[PDB]
Formats: C-alpha cells, structure tokens, sequence
C-alpha cells in the first residue's frame, strides 16, 4: 500500500530547513531569548542531516537525492537508532519541543511534530529505514 | 521556445515590477512615515511580497483547470502546441515562487511582531515606545498592533494565536508546506493517493488567505490626518501631540483587503471546472465488452456518445462504486477509427482491484463508469514520416497499441493517405507477462499484412532485459540505427520513444550521430512521448 515513510522524510527535511531559517533569523536579529533560535539552528542542521538519505522501498525502484551516498554511510553507522521509526519519531518530537518557545521557530516545531506523527504512522505499519546500497 | 520564454519572462518581469513597485509604495511616501519607524525597513519587505503573492495566487489555479483548458485547446502550429503543454511546469514554477515570496513575507512579519511587542513593553528606543502608547485611550487609533503588555517571546506567541492575520498565517503556512512536502516527484509518482488528497488543503489555504487581511492591523496615517498633521514639523513634538494647534494627534487607518479581489476569479473558475468534471461524471458510457486478458488485465471496451480520440491519448475513468471521489487515468488502447474505444487496465491496487471485483472478472450488472475525455498529447505525427522506429519499454508499449491498430485501418481504408511505409518496433521488457495482449496485437498486424501481401510493413523485436522473435539483452542501438540507415537511404525516420529517460538520451544521442548532415542524408528525428 502507501509508504508513509517517504512523505514523512520529505516533511521532516523541510521542517529542519524552516527551523534553520527561524533560528538564523532569531540569532541575527537578536530576538529576545535568541538562544532558543541558536538551538533551532543546530537542531535543524541535525534534522536535515538525519533526514537527507531517503530509504529503500519495499517494492520498486527508489529515487536518491543528490549526494546521498555519503549521508547514507553515516546514517548506517548508528545501527538501529536511525532504523527504528519509533526512535526517529520520538527523537523528532523531543527535538521539536524546545523550539516552540519562539515565534520564529514555532513554525518549525509544528512541522517537525507533523512529521514525527507521520513517522509514528509508519512505525505502526511495520515500516523501517533500510539503506539504499549502491 | 517562443511561448515558453515569452510567458516565463513576462511572469518574472511582472513579479519584479510588483515587488519593486510595492516596495516603494510602502517605503517612500510620507503616509507611512511613523510606521516605518516602529517597524523600520521590515514594513516594505512584508508588503511587497504580499502584492507578489496576490498576483501569484491567481496564477496558480489557472494552468490546472483540466476540463476548461482542454475545451480551449480543442479550438486553439505544433511548435506552439508543445509549449502550451507545459502547464504543469508553469504551475510548479508559480507555486515555488508562492513559497519564496511567502517566506520573505513571513520572515519580515516576524521582525515586525518582535519589534512591536518589544516597544510595547519598554524594551526599545524611546520614540517607538512612545508611538506604542497610542490606542490605549479614547479617540486615538493604535499604530502598534500589540496591545497587551506581554513580554517577548510570549508576546509574539500571543499575537500569533490571537491576531487573525497570525492565526490564518500559521494555518496557511502549515497548509502550504504540507502541500509542498507532499508534492515531491517521489510522492507524486510512487504514492499518488497521498499527493492528491493532501493537495486539497488548498481549499483551506485560499479560505485562510481570503480572510487573512481582514483586521487591517498594518496601519498608515490617514489622508485627512496628514492634511492637518504636517509630519516634518510634528515629529519632534510627540510628547505634546494634541495639545498644540499645529500638531493634533495623528489618526491611523488600515488598508482594506485586496486579496479576495485577486483570488475570486480563479476560485470561481476552478469551481466551474470541477462542476464540468462532475457533469462528465454523470454522462453515459455503456461498457459493451469486458475481456479478461492474462495476468490480471481487464480490457474494457466501451462506447460514449461523441468521443473523438487521437492516437496516444488518455482518458480518466471513475467508477462511482469503487470510489466516489477519484478518477484514474488510462491510455486509450484502441484505434481512433473503431466504434468503441478501449483501455487496458492492469490490476495493481485498490481502485483497480475494485473495478475487477465489481466487473465480475473474479467470479464465474457491470458497474457504472464515467470517462473524462481524450486528454494528453496526440502522436499524430507518426503517420507523416515515411519510416518510423517506435521503441517501447516496459509499460510504455501501451501508447503504441492505438497507433499500431490505427495504421492498419488507414492502410485498408486508403493505402495512400498513410505516407508511412515501414514500422520497426522494439519492445524492451523485463518479461512479457503482464503485457501479453500486446504480443498478440503485434502478431496480428504482421499477420494481416502478410495475408494482404505487404509482409514488409511490420518488423518487430522483443528484447528481454532480464537474461519476429524474442532476444536477450538490450538492443545495440549503435547497430540498429546504422542498419536501418543502410536499408533506407535519403529518408527521414522518426524514432518515437515511450520509455525511461536513460533510454531517451540514448536514442537522441544515437539519432544525431546517425543522422547525416547533408540535405540528401538520412535524418532521424526523435520524438519522446
Ligand atoms: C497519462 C497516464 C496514462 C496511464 N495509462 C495507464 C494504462 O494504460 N493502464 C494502466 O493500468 N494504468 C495507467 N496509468 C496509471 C493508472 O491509472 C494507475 O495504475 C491506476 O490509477 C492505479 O490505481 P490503484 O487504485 O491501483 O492505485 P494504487 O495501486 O494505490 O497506485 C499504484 C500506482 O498508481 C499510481 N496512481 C494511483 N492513482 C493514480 C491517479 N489517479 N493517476 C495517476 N496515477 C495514479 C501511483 O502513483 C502508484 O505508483 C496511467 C497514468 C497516467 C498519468
Ligand atoms: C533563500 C531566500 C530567503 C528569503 C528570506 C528572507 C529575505 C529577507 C526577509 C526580510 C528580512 C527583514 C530585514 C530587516 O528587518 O532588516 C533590518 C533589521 O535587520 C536586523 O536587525 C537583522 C538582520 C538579519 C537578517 C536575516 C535575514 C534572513 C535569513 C534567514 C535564513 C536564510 C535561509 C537559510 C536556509 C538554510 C531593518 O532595520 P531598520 O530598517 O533599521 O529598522 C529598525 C526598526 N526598529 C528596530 C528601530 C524598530
Ligand atoms: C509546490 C509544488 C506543487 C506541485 C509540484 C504541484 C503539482 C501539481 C500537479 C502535478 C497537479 C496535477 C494533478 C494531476 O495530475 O492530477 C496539480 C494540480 C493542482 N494543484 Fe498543484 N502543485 C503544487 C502546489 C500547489 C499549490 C501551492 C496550489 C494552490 C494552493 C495547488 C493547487 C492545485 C490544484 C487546484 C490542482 C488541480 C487539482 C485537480 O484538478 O484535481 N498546487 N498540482
Ligand atoms: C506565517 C505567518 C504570517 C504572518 C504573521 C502574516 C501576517 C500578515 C499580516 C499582519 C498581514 C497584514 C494584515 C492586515 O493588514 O490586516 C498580512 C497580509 C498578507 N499576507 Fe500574510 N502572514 C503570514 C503568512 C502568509 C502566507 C503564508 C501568505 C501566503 C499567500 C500570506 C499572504 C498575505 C497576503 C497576500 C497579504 C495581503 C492581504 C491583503 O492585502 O488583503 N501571508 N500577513
Ligand atoms: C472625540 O472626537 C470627536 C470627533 O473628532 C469629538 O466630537 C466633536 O467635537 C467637536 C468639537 O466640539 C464638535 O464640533 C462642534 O460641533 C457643534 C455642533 O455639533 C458646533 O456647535 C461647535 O461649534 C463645534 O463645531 C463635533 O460636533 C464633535 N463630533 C461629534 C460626533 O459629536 C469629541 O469631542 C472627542 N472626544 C473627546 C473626549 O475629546
Ligand atoms: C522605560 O525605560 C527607561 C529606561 O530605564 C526609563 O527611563 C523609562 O522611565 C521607562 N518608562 C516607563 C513608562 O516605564
Ligand atoms: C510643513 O512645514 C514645513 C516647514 O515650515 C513647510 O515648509 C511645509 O510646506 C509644510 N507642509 C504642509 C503640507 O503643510
């Protein structure tokens, strides 16, 4: 049937990009409590790294993002933590929670929580992240 | 590209003009002088992208009107036709710009909100806070839209979850990013059901966008106020405003909403188009024959009054019983000249299994269906070239069934109007299991020709990637192009491809190396369906 992991991946990477944008705009503009924006910069960079390599489908031939081979090797190194979708979902939600203290990053938080939800959905289905071997 | 370059350049120039123009409509004039000091330069950087979003949002809905654009194209120079076939590439471009301008707008309104709250809680320069004092009392209009004294960052979160522009901004930002993140090529192609359903948050996006600017919180000094309040004299007398004759307290109003004036027409057009599509769903299509081919493919041969097709075209079929809401697209696999029109449907999933089960193919009445219309780009040109080299890979053979079946009819009907004389067909497939119906067509066209003593017409090879008659491995396109080049000298040949992109580059490269520069020389025009 449908593979929610693909849409969860695409949503999570953009949530990370928006978190980076909101954190950078909080840091540069010296928004009061800019340290939450600084957290958003580091959390968004980490989300983009972790969510850049798309996984391999159960059926068919998948597309790979540009320069994903390097990222896939790193994500493979962490064993089950990247693989499990329960771990990925709880990681995304926990990283989203402190970013919700600033308006510039509230949009990131919501988007990351929407993604962690789709990861949760994929986790219930039995889906996991198997790497795309070359 | 005439039309493509023209439309893209005009659209980009209009965006640049609107941005520059509305940047200076909100930066130069003295009407917005005091706002530009509470908000700084982040006023115009919020309001020029808003004008660009006004224009872009009207544009996004127009090249996706499926039934209205087809009605226009039925009456609307093949060089031209293919440029206007890039309506879904223009939709994507407009949507990406909607994202870009929205991002600029959003970031600017984040500075605005910060600075507005900050001044309200005595955490800014003296002048902005003094300006924030307006609107507390009677007979004075605020300039600062933050009115509760809640310190940042909680003041910013309050304004978003209480201001109408903030609540609608958050809602349609979520409903814009979700559309975008659920519209990557992988979602659009591997999981179409997620793309289509989530793409309907557009109704929410436009509904939030229409009521987005109702509050008029971004306010400028009114014209009558400017007439009595000479700004250059009154700026430094803020501490005594209203108590000196020269400087009455300035009055600020908000601009009336403008976006509804833009998006009213396209939403109406899209609603009329959806009603036209519903009307096509109500129209009669009698399913004369259902043939169950091997490996779960059902050929549905059906008649609908007034259906005219062209080779290569596809239709959308809805079966109300399987899904009231969805139309699934299928290529017309029958000749244009036949009374009936056919589609060959391979059972791969939920709707298709539902049609199969409903039809009764499963068991030892037939469901009501509704065909949307010949859509797609025709491949009528196949007939014009004297020789052709159709190459179909995998599930891409399907378009060629209509074409191949049609050539026979034109040969029988006239035998002179068919300029075509030779067809070389290459089927590159992993296996022939699900497309066995096609092998039978290819055998027949040849058999009919052989009976009619023109055994020369149809030469075909099936090449099995997994590893006349079947062969193993892909064709050596280096060899094939030269061989046909030897047999047919001084002639133009069209290599029509309906297969993967890698194959498409391979053939185009092969075409050009093979095609002779000289006017006498064989040319190998390449068209990719
Ligand atoms: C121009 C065009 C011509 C086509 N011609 C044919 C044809 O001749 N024969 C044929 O069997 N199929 C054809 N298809 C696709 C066919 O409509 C799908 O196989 C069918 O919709 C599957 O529905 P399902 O219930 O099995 O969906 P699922 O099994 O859930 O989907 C399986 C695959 O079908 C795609 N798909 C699902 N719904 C749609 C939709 N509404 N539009 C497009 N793709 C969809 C998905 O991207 C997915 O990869 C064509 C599609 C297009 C765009
Ligand atoms: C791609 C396209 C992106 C397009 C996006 C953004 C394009 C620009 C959006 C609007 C920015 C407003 C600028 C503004 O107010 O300028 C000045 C303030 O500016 C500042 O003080 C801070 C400047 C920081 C700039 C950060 C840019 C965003 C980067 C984000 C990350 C980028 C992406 C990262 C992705 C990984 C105005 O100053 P002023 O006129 O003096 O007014 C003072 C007024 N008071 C204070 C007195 C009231
Ligand atoms: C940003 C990336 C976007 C992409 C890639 C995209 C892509 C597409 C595609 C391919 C279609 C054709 C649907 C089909 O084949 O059946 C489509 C239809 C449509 N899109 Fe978009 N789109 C995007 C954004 C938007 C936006 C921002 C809006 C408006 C808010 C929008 C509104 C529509 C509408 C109304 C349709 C027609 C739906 C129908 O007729 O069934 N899209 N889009
Ligand atoms: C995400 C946070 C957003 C905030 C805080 C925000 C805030 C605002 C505000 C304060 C206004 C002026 C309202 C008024 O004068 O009454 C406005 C206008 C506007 N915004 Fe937004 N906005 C956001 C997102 C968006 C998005 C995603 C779009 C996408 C189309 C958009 C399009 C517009 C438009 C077109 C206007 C002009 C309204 C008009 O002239 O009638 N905004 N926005
Ligand atoms: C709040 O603002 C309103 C309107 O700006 C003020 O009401 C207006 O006050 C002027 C000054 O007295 C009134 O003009 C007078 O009109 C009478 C006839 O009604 C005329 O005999 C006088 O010579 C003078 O021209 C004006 O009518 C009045 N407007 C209304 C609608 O009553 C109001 O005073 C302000 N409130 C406070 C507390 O200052
Ligand atoms: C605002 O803060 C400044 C800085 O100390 C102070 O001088 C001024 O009196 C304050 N105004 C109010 C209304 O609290
Ligand atoms: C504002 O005051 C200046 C200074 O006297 C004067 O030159 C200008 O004409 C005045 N403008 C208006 C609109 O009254």
């Amino acid at each position: 049937q449908i593979e929610w992991a693909m849409w969860a991946n695409e949503q999570a990477l953009a949530s990370g990009l928006i978190l980076i944008t909101g954190g950078i705009v909080a840091t540069a503009g010296r928004f009061t409590q800019w340290y939450f924006g600084a957290y958003s910069i580091v959390a968004g960079v980490f989300v983009c790294l972790l969510e850049y390599p798309r996984g391999k489908r159960k059926k068919g031939s998948t597309m790979e993002r540009w320069g994903q081979k390097y990222m896939t090797a790193v994500v493979k190194l962490f064993g089950p933590f990247t693989r499990n979708y329960y771990v990925r979902a709880v990681l995304h939600l926990l990283l989203s929670v402190p970013a919700g203290f600033l308006l510039a990053t509230i949009l990131g938080t919501a988007c990351l929580a929407i993604a962690s939800g789709i990861y949760l959905l994929a986790a219930v289905r039995g889906e996991q992240w198997t790497p795309i071997e070359p | 590209e005439g039309l493509s370059i023209f439309v893209i350049l005009v659209w980009l120039g209009l965006n640049v003009f609107l941005f520059v123009w509305y940047y200076r409509v909100y930066d130069i004039p003295p009407k917005f002088f005091y706002t530009r000091k509470l908000l700084g330069s982040a006023l115009a950087l919020a309001r020029a992208p808003a004008a660009c979003l006004n224009f872009n949002c009207m544009l996004i809905l127009l090249p996706v009107c499926r039934n209205l654009l087809s009605f226009l194209r039925g009456s609307s120079s093949t060089r031209v036709r293919r440029q206007l076939d890039r309506n879904l590439t223009f939709h994507k471009m407009v949507a990406w710009m909607i994202a870009l301008h929205s991002a600029i707008h959003t970031i600017a309104h984040l500075f605005n909100v910060e600075w507005c709250v900050n001044a309200r809680v005595n955490n800014s320069d003296p002048y902005s806070v003094a300006l924030s004092e307006l609107g507390d009392r009677q007979n004075e209009s605020y300039l600062n839209f933050a009115r509760k004294r809640i310190k940042n960052p909680e003041g910013g979160l309050y304004l978003a979850v209480t201001l109408l522009a903030g609540i609608t901004g958050v809602v349609i930002t979520l409903c814009l990013i979700l559309i975008i993140t659920s519209s990557t090529k992988t979602i659009r192609r591997s999981y179409f059901e997620v793309f289509w359903y989530t793409h309907h948050l557009f109704v929410i996006f436009f509904i939030g966008l229409a009521i987005h600017g109702a509050e008029r919180i971004v306010r400028g000094q009114t014209a009558e106020s400017l007439a009595v309040h000479n700004i250059t004299v009154c700026e430094q007398k803020i501490s005594e405003w209203g108590k000196i004759k020269e400087c009455p307290i300035p009055q600020f109003a908000g601009n009336p909403p403008m976006t509804w004036k833009w998006i009213v027409g396209p939403m109406f057009l899209y609603l009329c188009e959806r009603l036209v599509r519903f009307w096509r769903s109500q129209q009669k299509v009698v399913i004369t024959k259902v043939v169950t081919h091997p490996f779960k493919t059902i050929e549905l041969q059906m008649k609908k009054k007034g259906f005219k097709m062209e080779v290569g075209q596809y239709i959308f079929v809805k079966c109300p019983k399987v899904s009231k809401l969805e139309w699934h697209p299928f290529t017309l696999t029958s000749a244009p000249e036949e009374d009936f029109f056919s589609i060959h449907i391979r059972i791969v999933g939920d709707w298709t299994e539902g049609l199969f089960n409903a039809c009764g193919c499963d068991k030892q009445k037939l469901p009501k269906i509704a065909v949307d219309g010949p859509f797609g780009t025709a491949s009528e040109d196949v007939f014009s070239y004297e020789v052709v080299m159709l190459v179909g890979a995998g599930i891409g053979v399907t378009p060629f069934a209509s074409i191949l079946k049609s050539v026979w009819y034109k040969y029988c009907n006239n035998a002179t109007n068919l300029k075509l004389k030779k067809i070389y067909f290459y089927w590159l497939c992993r296996d022939t299991h699900a497309f066995e119906w096609f092998a039978d067509l290819l055998q027949l066209l040849e058999s009919q020709m052989q009976e009619r003593n023109n055994a020369g017409f149809l030469s075909y090879n099936i090449y099995l990637t997994g590893w006349q008659k079947t062969l193993y491995g892909r064709p050596n396109w280096d060899n094939e192009f030269k061989t046909i080049a030897s047999q047919h000298p001084n002639t133009r040949i069209g290599v029509f491809l309906c297969g993967p992109e890698a194959l498409a580059e391979t053939l185009s490269k092969q075409s050009i190396s093979n095609s002779e520069s000289g006017p006498r020389g064989v040319h190998f025009i390449f068209n990719k369906e």
